[PDB]
């Protein structure tokens, strides 16, 4: 019920804006970030779940991660046989998504 | 395996570590962690890698050389005149073992008549109370609350399950907090010389491995083999912990696990295995100041787990008074120690007598009776009551 | 001569075999009826392919055989299954087509020592061991009657019978007299199924000084599979070692390995029941009564851990708006107040319940992660306990001594209801569809009324507010209630030596009408009230503001229809009443006042008693009343006298007055009633008093 | 199945680019709509049977090379053995130890004069996969099973550990001759390990 | 920051640094807002789903 407006930045969110590169190499950012502030029972959870459902790639995490996986990526080495290991974070797994 | 005991050493070496094989029917006794007397043979084994630089070796007498072709060279020519390391290792043999110094029914056929006579002498003294904590503590001054505690704790309760598939605690455990110089590490010393089944660790001189349990490869057949810690060795006796706070929380854990469960599970190298561990624990703690606050609680006075704190059974706090004649009592005491190596001592019963007094009492199984009830549930009542508003705060909560 | 000589040669071979025919031909039962009659036509039914036959029977009708069976058990036992195959065969004709072979087992036999006994007495003998599994292989597929492929030429050799000691090694090719190689033809070659299990001496027959010892078995064919890592199990088994690679020989001394080769295993109505238990008017404070029989008091947890094991029904409109049905459990207690007894009796109850600690070591974790697996040694994902309880109950003791990985893990399994792994190049979401129950102690050791819930519990709101049902135990002495739980722990243990509601319902009857409740019962709200609803919340939010502290929020009301929901699952009502609403509405109002603090709290409990009064006791509050004054009267002769006097008084004329403020005129039934007399109050007339 | 589908892609496409007549083989796969079983089904019945079974994927071998055909020379007069068939999954094959050449006046091979050509062997991918039965499945308190999977030619990269996959195989054995047992443990007598 | 809004307090009810704040886009702040008749329409829309 209601935050009309929430919902439409909610879909202008899930289209999202227009990447653009430019000839001196530099880029800019063609994604949108959106804040929600409010008391406990707001129904703020309920339209995350939904984005994370409605969006064709979206991941869903909180603060600290999640139960197995980081929030950002980390790089290790493997003693045994020399190689450069990386695990997937909650950020890294997601490209175009939300 | 079998090691050289401590009063062999000499200056300055560690335990020497013998290995002994048992026979057919003597197979059966020398359990680990016993300290017993063997007598058997001394015998040569031989042995595979000790020789990492060519030693003394065997060879044929027959005066043979080789052929063109077949010419006596390295590998060939040591295994054409039968050339074998010479090697060997030393391992004793038993035919008789039997304990250094030595199921009611069992024990008392044991025993002899003069044995039994002591036991029965023993049995129907009320000075026995008295007695036995003056014969266990004869030099230690004062205290008399902490011996009556450690002597019920050596003796026990009785363990009970219940129809739900519980188990009820039957052993009891106790601590000690006290200033320094009270005597602490006496009480814990006597009852490590007294108990035959006892192990005394410091905090931090034990490891996690060397408390509950380790498992090794067996050396010949494929099954495996336990190597018991220290909680496993004091199994149905006394274990003694020194500088209890300096114990690692993580093996305090352990230890709680071991207190509550009174069961160590092991799931390492193939093997998962379950053994009890049914001890009786008694520490030794510090105040964190080093000193007792008396304005304070015993939880704000001492740092240890609430789990672990709850589950002692008993609790003893020790203070030092300042200038009273006890300075007098206690140094008349220490003096008569070194004046009189030996014969400033008044024991009632020597420690084989209560050690076989105490053998055929754990033995018992005593009910509770009909009038019991009634006056446990009486005394609960009046020692909550005591927790009551009208008089000043308890170190602990009922 | 041995006995297995004698038992080898064919004379007595057959004549043993033609006994053995009589002996299953002619055996019948003390009542004369034909006992492998009736046990080979149920084997028939199921098409079966083993056989049970008892010692005592056995040794009774021809004892030579019971007798030599201990020292030659193989011949032996393959005599009696060419007899029994020719038996069945006789009996019915078609199992040539289904099974070639019938295995022949002993069940009963003299008990026979431990694992500590067995020596070299007993080598190649017959024994029975009772133990404990610690572990299983899985099933194997061994090799019977292999043909093997030459690789000169491709003729087929012909079936060669696999014995449990050597491998078959062909000698040559028939044909082109070729020494070798060979290979197995797998499409031509039968199987048998294998497993290796280790068993451990139990714990409990274990003498003190000493530690239990362990051996292996080994089965085969029917035997695969019945048996449970954990379990206690008894076998009746062949001690061996003529099987290749038991002599140690490449160093050390000449020492045997033994092996045990085991034979034997030893560990509608009730629909019409539930339904006229459903038919009686009070079932459902049968079932709440029935909750946790060890545990006296508390029965306002047991009644609210019924509405959490009945559960509610989830819901989703479309792919787009999940709501749960099932309702978390969260208990703070004072020290010594049993909260751990809860959990272990849900445990107990429940069909599919986890436990696990927050504090450590705890036996099952609580977060996957990829691991060599340190007894099977294989490479496991291991999830951890919420995973593993779908559509089950989880269990945390010690909610506040969980570090930041737990902690981090149960608020993505409660929020999002579904675990994600990332870990060894594993990406992996798994279901957690589960019921969290959990226990915690407050941050001082000691519950404060004057701060509020949060304030009181190491826990953050996030994870406070996930909870529907709280619970406080907060210990306070009363006289009476500690007179008898004292009571009832000295009666427990005495028992246990080695020498309001009618009447609860059997533990396994409340098994079978939970299973039928969650599998056939479908409450529907189509006749809700929204207006009642929608007043009360609304007043609820009023007087919340008014207060200043803690406002209600839409989740409760959800709460409510989801106990409202369990409620009309007690009673297998296929409709929502307004008599469940109300009582989820009592719930849901007790649990939200009970987290206030004192001002709060008081003035939320006499201004809502209007709703909290639904199916309430009368006698109950003024017994309440009574307590409350005893304990003002009691505390100010503590204070002032500095000691408790020896009798207890209070005027009539003060619980009248209260019970006129809670609108109650009359309390003669109260003075008759049963709680009047438990807690030992007495009135007297000749003084207008109470006494206690 | 397959040669015949080969043949068909012969009569189809007769008209090729020229250059190009090598006609290749083609892999034919399988699909169903039959309900599947339980992984805790497989017993010995089901050996050399086609099986469908659910399951999850937890780590997957890098892809490797296989030869179907082989060519072996001789020592002394280079003679050569060409186009030998090896058998599919994992099944090993042994050299033959006599040269198999007339030669009377002329004096003879050695023993054992046989040398594997790399460079003349046909080769195919191949890769091993590691499956756990279905935590939605698995019985309560009770350890999961695992399982191995042989995958060939472009069942390869099909599948990333994590998966949730169902499977359509033969349940078989690794046959690599009958050598010893291993290790300190020797219990077990013919027993082969088993794969899908 | 305090667990629920406190309108008079205005700004400090927010945790965060400018830095981090400057990245979103879009910034929107919900509260529990008193309406009487609004109350009703929830609950009756709540139940109807
Ligand atoms: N109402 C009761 N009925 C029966 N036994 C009780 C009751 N209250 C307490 N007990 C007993 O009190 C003892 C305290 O141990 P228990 O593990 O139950 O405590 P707990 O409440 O879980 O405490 P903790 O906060 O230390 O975890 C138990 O042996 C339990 O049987
Ligand atoms: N306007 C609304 N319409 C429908 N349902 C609502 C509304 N407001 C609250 N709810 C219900 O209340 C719950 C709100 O919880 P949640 O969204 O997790 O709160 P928060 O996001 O603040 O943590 C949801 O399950 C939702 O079903
Ligand atoms: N009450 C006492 N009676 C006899 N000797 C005492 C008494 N108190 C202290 N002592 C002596 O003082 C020393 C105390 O040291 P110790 O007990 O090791 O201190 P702590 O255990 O606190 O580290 C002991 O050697 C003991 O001989
Ligand atoms: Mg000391
Ligand atoms: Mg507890
Ligand atoms: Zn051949
Ligand atoms: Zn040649």
């Amino acid at each position: 019920f209601g935050g009309t407006d929430m919902k439409k930045a909610i879909a202008c969110l899930l289209f999202g804006g227009s990447r653009k590169r430019l000839p001196d190499g530099l880029t800019r950012r063609g994604d949108i970030n959106l804040l929600m502030l409010g008391d406990p029972g707001t129904a703020k959870s309920q339209l995350l779940k939904f984005v994370e459902k409605c969006s064709p790639i979206g991941v869903y995490t909180s603060g600290k991660g999640s139960s197995a996986a980081g929030l950002t990526a980390s790089v290790m080495r493997d003693p045994s046989s020399r190689n450069f290991i990386m695990e997937g974070g909650a950020m890294v797994l997601a490209d175009g998504g939300v | 395996r079998i090691q050289e005991t401590q009063a062999e050493l000499p200056r300055g070496s560690i335990p020497r570590s013998l290995e002994v094989i048992l026979r057919a029917e003597a197979v059966e006794s020398a359990q680990a962690g016993d300290k017993c007397d063997f007598t058997g043979t001394l015998i040569v084994v031989p042995d595979v890698s000790k020789l990492s630089t060519p030693g003394a070796r065997a060879e044929t007498n027959s005066r043979v050389s080789g052929v063109d072709g077949y010419e006596t060279e390295g590998i060939r020519g040591l295994r054409a005149l039968g050339v074998r390391d010479l090697s060997y290792r030393l391992v004793f043999l038993a035919c008789c073992v039997a304990p250094t110094n030595p199921t009611a029914e069992s024990i008392k056929n044991q025993m002899t008549v003069k044995e039994w006579e002591k036991v029965f002498e023993m049995s129907q003294d009320k000075n026995l109370y008295h007695n036995l904590c003056t014969s266990l503590f004869p030099t230690i001054h004062g205290n008399d609350e902490v011996k009556r505690g450690v002597l019920l704790m050596l003796f026990g309760g009785v363990p009970k399950t219940t129809g739900e598939g519980t188990s009820l605690r039957g052993d009891i455990n106790v601590c000690i907090v006290g200033d320094p110089s009270t005597a602490k590490s006496q009480f814990l010393k006597h009852v490590e010389e007294f108990s035959p089944r006892a192990v005394y660790t410091s905090g931090k001189a034990s490891s996690a491995a060397g408390l509950t349990a380790a498992v090794v490869r067996d050396e010949e057949s494929h099954e495996f083999v336990i190597e018991a810690g220290a909680l496993m060795l004091a199994d149905n006796g006394v274990c003694c912990i020194d500088e209890f706070d300096k114990m690692d929380v993580r093996d305090q854990v352990a230890i709680h696990e071991a207190m509550e469960q009174q069961t160590i599970s092991i799931t390492k190298a193939g093997v998962k295995a379950t053994l009890n561990a049914r001890t009786s624990i008694l520490a030794a703690a510090n105040p964190i100041s080093g000193h007792y606050d008396r304005s304070k609680s015993l939880k704000q006075n001492i740092n240890l787990s609430a789990p672990i704190m709850s589950r002692f059974d008993l609790f003893f706090i020790l203070v030092d008074e300042c200038n009273e004649v006890t300075d007098y009592a206690i140094a008349r005491r220490i003096v008569d120690l070194h004046s009189r190596i030996e014969e400033s001592i008044d024991r009632v019963y020597s420690l084989d007598d209560i050690r076989r007094y105490l053998l055929f009492a754990r033995q018992f199984k005593p009910k509770i009776s009909k009038e019991s009830e009634d006056f446990i549930v009486e005394q609960y009542k009046h020692l909550r009551q005591r927790d009551g508003s009208g008089v000043t705060k308890s170190s602990w909560r009922i | 001569h041995s006995v297995r000589e004698w038992v080898s040669m064919a004379g007595p071979r057959l004549e043993i075999h033609h006994r053995f025919k009589n002996f299953l031909r002619t055996h019948v039962d003390s009542h004369g009826h034909n006992v492998f009659k009736e046990r080979i036509s149920d084997m028939c039914k199921e098409n079966r392919e083993s056989l049970v036959v008892n010692y005592e029977d056995l040794a009774a009708r021809e004892h030579v055989l019971a007798y030599f069976l201990p020292e030659a058990p193989a011949e032996l036992l393959q005599i009696f299954d060419e007899a029994a195959l020719e038996v069945v065969l006789a009996m019915y004709p078609k199992y040539d087509r289904i099974t070639n072979h019938i295995h022949v087992r002993i069940s009963h036999l003299p008990l026979v020592e431990e694992l500590r006994s067995l020596r070299q007495l007993h080598l190649n003998q017959l024994i029975r061991t009772s133990g404990v599994v610690t572990s299983c292989t899985g099933v194997l597929p061994q090799l019977s009657m292999v043909k093997y492929n030459c690789n000169k030429c491709n003729f087929v050799l012909g079936p060669f019978c696999q014995s449990q000691n050597q491998e078959v090694k062909p000698g040559s090719c028939p044909e082109c007299q070729s020494a070798g190689p060979f290979e197995v033809n797998m499409e031509e070659t039968i199987y048998q199924n294998y497993q290796r299990i280790r068993i451990q001496e139990s714990p409990g027959k274990v003498a003190a000084g000493r530690l239990p010892r362990s051996k292996d078995a080994i089965l085969l064919a029917d035997l695969v599979d019945s048996c449970k890592p954990g379990d206690e199990i008894e076998l009746t088994g062949i001690y061996h070692n003529n099987y290749d690679g038991s002599l140690n020989t490449a160093n050390g001394f000449p020492v045997f390995a033994t092996v045990i080769l085991a034979n034997h295993v030893a560990k509608d109505e009730d629909v019409k029941m539930i339904t006229s238990l459903s038919k009686d008017q009070q079932i459902g404070e049968k079932i709440f009564a029935s909750i946790a029989p060890s545990i006296y008091g508390h029965e306002d947890i047991k009644r609210g851990l019924a509405l959490a094991l009945f559960g509610g029904e989830p819901k989703n409109p479309g792919g787009k708006h999940k709501v749960r049905g099932d309702i978390n459990v969260l208990l703070c207690g004072d020290p010594g107040t049993a909260k751990s007894q809860f959990l272990k009796y849900i445990e107990k109850v429940s069909s599919r319940a986890i436990f696990t600690t927050g504090q450590g070591a705890s036996a099952v974790g609580l977060t996957a992660y990829v691991q060599r697996h340190p007894v099977s040694r294989e490479w496991t994902l291991e999830a951890g306990a919420l995973v593993l309880a779908d559509r089950g109950v989880c269990l945390i003791d010690e909610f506040d001594k969980m570090n930041d990985q737990d902690r981090t893990s149960i608020h993505e399994a409660m929020e999002q209801q579904s675990i994600s792994i990332s870990k060894a190049g594993i990406v992996t979401s798994l279901q957690a569809r589960c019921t969290v129950i959990a226990a915690a102690n407050p941050i001082g050791g000691r519950y404060d009324p004057s701060l509020t819930f949060s304030e009181n519990v190491d826990l953050t709101e996030p994870i406070i507010s996930r909870f529907d049902i709280l619970c406080v135990v907060r210990d306070t002495v009363d006289p009476v209630q500690d007179e008898m739980l004292a009571r009832f722990v000295v009666g427990s243990h005495v028992r246990h030596h080695p020498s309001y509601g009618v009447e609860p319902l059997p533990q396994e009857v409340l098994k079978k009408y939970i299973i039928y409740a969650k599998e056939r019962v479908h409450p529907k709200l189509n006749q809700m009230d929204q207006d009642k609803v929608a007043k009360m919340y609304s007043d609820l939010r009023k007087e919340s503001m008014a207060t200043g502290s803690i406002p209600i929020t839409v989740r409760h009301i959800e709460s409510m229809i989801r106990m409202a929901e369990a409620h009309a699952r007690i009673h297998l009502r296929d409709y929502v009443i307004e008599d469940d609403v109300n009582m989820a509405i009592r719930v849901m109002l007790e649990s939200f006042i009970d987290t206030q603090k004192f001002s709060v709290m008081r003035s939320m409990r006499k201004t809502f008693a209007r709703y909290l009064s639904f199916r309430r006791d009368n006698n109950e509050l003024l017994l309440f009343i009574l307590k409350q004054l005893v304990a003002e009267q009691v505390t100010y002769q503590r204070n002032r006298f500095g000691a408790q006097q020896d009798t207890i008084e209070v005027p009539e004329k003060d619980l009248v007055d209260k019970a006129r403020q809670i609108n109650i005129h009359n309390l003669s039934a109260f003075y008759d009633s049963e709680l009047f007399r438990m807690n030992k109050f007495s009135h007297d007339l000749k003084r207008k008093m109470i006494l206690q | 199945l397959e040669e015949a589908a080969k043949e068909v892609a012969d009569e189809v496409t007769r008209p090729r680019p020229s250059g190009e007549e090598v006609l290749q083989d083609i892999q034919v796969m399988l699909k169903s709509d039959a309900s599947p079983s339980s992984i805790r089904s497989l017993k010995s019945d089901m050996m050399s049977h086609l099986v469908k079974i659910p399951g999850i994927i937890i780590a997957a071998s890098a892809v490797r090379a296989k030869a179907t055909r082989i060519s072996i020379q001789c020592r002394s007069c280079r003679n050569t053995l060409t186009n030998i068939a090896m058998r599919p999954g994992l099944e090993g094959y042994a050299l033959p130890r006599k040269c198999n050449t007339d030669q009377a006046g002329r004096p003879k091979c050695p023993l054992d004069p046989y040398f594997i050509m790399p460079d003349k062997c046909k080769c195919v991918d191949f890769q091993t996969l590691k499956l756990q039965e279905l935590p939605d499945a698995v019985p309560h308190g009770e350890m999961p099973r695992h399982m191995q999977l042989y995958c060939d030619r472009y069942l390869c990269d099909k599948v990333v550990p994590g998966n949730r996959v169902t499977i359509m195989g033969i349940y078989s054995i690794k046959k690599f001759g009958l050598t010893t047992s291993r290790g300190r443990d020797r219990v077990g007598v013919g027993i082969r390990s088993s794969y899908i | 920051v305090f667990g629920r809004w406190d309108e008079t307090k205005g700004e400090d009810n927010i945790d965060f640094m400018p830095t981090i704040l400057s990245r979103f886009d879009m910034i929107f702040i919900v509260k529990d807002e008193h309406n009487e008749e609004r109350d009703v329409m929830l609950a009756k829309h709540v139940i109807t789903l």
